[PDB]
This record gives structure tokens, sequence and C-alpha cells, in this order.
């Protein structure tokens, strides 16, 4: 029995165009622990993204935070791309500053 | 407030890709403070919070030596689990363990914990009496017999009532500026038109610590649980957490809705609404 | 500080 990841993409602080911030991709609720996570800027992989140490919740499912510095603008598009044994293809979730 | 310490162990096999990876992480409440990883270049128990850095080299040597022993123990346990479930050596499997203690507001022990899972399913747990076990299946019954014979529960009881509480109180004092500080949520309601007919009201809680929070919507004073979209509490990356709750409301009916917030950083529960 | 388990074999 395996558990597919939940995915939220969001900023550390409320987004203001032109002001430096942090872009977060939080993957959680998944089992087993192997997981592949990319942060994207206009469709391209952002290099040197860092991530928290693997840990797990009371229901034994794993979670990770992937994050990188970014400066939001009106037009640049950001997303997180996730792959896991439970997913046929990588799942891409777009960043929306209102969520 | 109340406080807890937890240690989390994970052992993950990976046949064809070396020996199983073993990790240990220690937490006080929602603050990670130590980590061990067998895949690190030089595996050590290492500090992850500033207030643990003052422990001396004997502290780090002991935590490291135990974690290296545990790496081997849990690799053996993964081999045992294959035998217990009639599984082959080709697949990847995971053992997880949590243990630790919960303190009340007065610093006295509320309860202790020691539980294990195999492949994400509960395997065995120490009961709240810290004296007896609950096994999830016939495999865990075999372990239960071994642990009854070896008086494992008695050892865990002595740790959980003694050393666990004593070290947690020490950490709480050394980290009293942060571990013993609750940050209340910063709250606000945003409004997002969907159509001419409806809009989303989203109630935000930002910047709070610890993670435990309650966030709900009412319409005319009636809970809207089944009609509320409630995301999982999520880390901001600065130690704090975020959450939001959203309802879809008919245009012009926004003042019938109230958002309700409870957090231990708040003196009293908060009520807020959309403020145009 | 971690527990030094006397017996923790499955
Ligand atoms: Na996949
Ligand atoms: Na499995």
């Amino acid at each position: 029995i395996q558990r597919t990841p939940k995915i939220q993409v969001y900023s550390r602080h409320p987004a203001e165009n032109g002001k430096s911030n942090f872009l977060n991709c939080y993957v959680s609720g998944f089992h087993p622990s192997d997981i592949e996570v990319d942060l994207l800027k206009n469709g391209e992989r952002i290099e040197k993204v860092e991530h928290s140490d693997l840990s797990f919740s009371k229901d034994w499912s794993f979670y990770l935070l992937y994050y990188t510095e970014f400066t939001p603008t009106e037009k640049d598009e950001y997303a997180c791309r996730v792959n896991h044994v439970t997913l046929s293809q990588p799942k891409i979730v777009k960043w929306d500053r209102d969520m | 407030g109340s406080h807890s310490m937890r240690y989390f162990y994970t052992a993950m096999s990976r046949p064809g890709r070396g020996e199983p990876r073993f990790i240990t992480v220690g937490y006080v409440d929602d603050t990670q403070f130590v980590r061990f990883d067998s895949d690190a270049t030089s595996p050590r128990m290492a500090p992850r919070a500033p207030w643990i850095e003052q422990e001396g080299p004997e502290y780090w040597d002991r935590e490291t030596q135990i974690s290296k022993t545990n790496t081997q123990t849990y690799r053996e346990n993964l081999r045992t689990a294959l035998r217990y479930y009639n599984q082959s050596e080709a697949g990847s499997h995971i053992i997880q363990r949590m243990y630790g203690c919960d303190l009340g507001p007065d610093g006295r022990l509320l309860r202790g914990h020691n539980q294990l899972a195999y492949d994400g399913k509960d395997y065995i747990a120490l009961n709240e009496d810290l004296s007896s076990w609950t096994a999830a299946d016939t495999a865990a019954q075999i372990t239960q017999l071994k642990w009854e014979a070896a008086r494992v529960a008695e050892q865990l009881r002595a740790y959980l009532e003694g050393e666990c509480v004593e070290w947690l109180r020490r950490y709480l004092e050394n980290g009293k500026e942060t571990l013993q500080r609750a940050d209340p949520p910063k709250t606000h309601v945003t409004h997002h038109p969907i159509s001419d007919h409806e809009a989303t009201l989203r109630c935000w809680a930002l910047g709070f610590y610890p993670a435990e929070i309650t966030l709900t919507w009412q319409r005319d004073g009636e809970d809207q649980t089944q009609d509320t979209e409630l995301v999982e509490t999520r880390p901001a990356g600065d130690r704090t957490f975020q959450k939001w709750a959203a309802v879809v409301v008919p245009s012009g009916e926004e003042q019938r809705y109230t958002c309700h917030v409870q957090h231990e950083g708040l003196p009293k529960p908060l009520t807020l609404r959309w403020e145009p | 500080s971690v527990l030094n388990d006397i017996f923790s074999r499955l």
C-alpha cells in the first residue's frame, strides 16, 4: 500500500512584485519516501534548490520542504514538479500568490 | 505551555543500491534540533538548532555512537521483517520508529510514547501504561513476545519518566527564547470573485508557532465544515507555519460569514470577517 | 538525548 504526495506551492511571505521572497514547494502525506521535486521558472528547472531534512507525520507519511530565493514579478511563472512511485507522470502545480 | 520531545528513526532498504539508509531526527515541539544520516559523508549526530550547540563533545560522541549502533540494529531489523512477512530480498522496505515524552504546563510528565511501523503500517506500540504492548498483526506478536521476555517496556518506562523529561526540561531552558515562545497567527480575510454570482472568502493564518491551530468558517453562526476548503498546515521556512480556510459565498452575502481562529499564542479565540 | 536501547530487535 502506497500513498501519493500532497503538493502546495507558495511563498514564505505575501508576494509583492519586485521584493525578494522565498518560493516553497511542500510535499507531504506520501509513502514510500523516495520522491523527486523540481522548482520551475518559466518551465525551466531552478538550480541549487535546497530542502529540509526528511521527516514524517503521526500517520507515518513523509514530508519535505523544497525552497529557493526568488523575486516575484507580474509575468514570470513559477511551479513545482513532483514525481513519486504512485504517479504515472510528474505532476506540475503552478504558483498562485493567492493560495 | 505544554511541550514534547520526540525522536524519529527511519530505515529504508534499497537492494542493488547499497545498505539501507538510516536517519534519526530529534524534535522539541515543531523545532528540529539534531539529525543523524548514514548517507552523510562522515555520519555524526549533528546540531540543527542553535541552543543545542553548547552541548559538549561527550554529548555528541554518545549520540553518534548510539546512532551508529542503531544503523546496524535497524538493518538487521529490516532483514527480520522480510522473514516475518515472507518477502524477498528484491524489494525496498521501510521501518519507522517514534518515541518521546509529553509535558504539561507545570513541566510534569503527561505521557510517554514508543511506536513502530513497517512499510507505513502500524506494527507495535507501547501502551500508555508504559508497561504493556499492542501488536498490530501476527508478526508484531512475535516481537511482542521477545520484548516481554527482555523487559523492554521497563527500560522504556524508566527512560520516558526520567532521562526524557530531564533532557527536555534542559533543552527548554537553553532554548527558552524560542522553544518557550508561541507566535500568534497574523490573520486576514481575502476576497476572490469566481463569477458574477459567487466569490471565495479565504481566511489566512500566517507566521504562527507552534503548528497546532484551529481555523473554521461559520455562516450565520453555524459551522461550515463540510463546505470549507481547509489546506494542510504548512511550513514557511522561517520556523513558522501557514494555513488557510476558504468558503464559496454568494455575492453580497459576505457579512454573514465569520472566520474563527484558536492558537496558543492568542489570549482568546479570534473572530474576523471580510473587511472591504 | 537518545535512548540507549538494551534490546530493540524485532
Ligand atoms: Na513515477
Ligand atoms: Na510495500
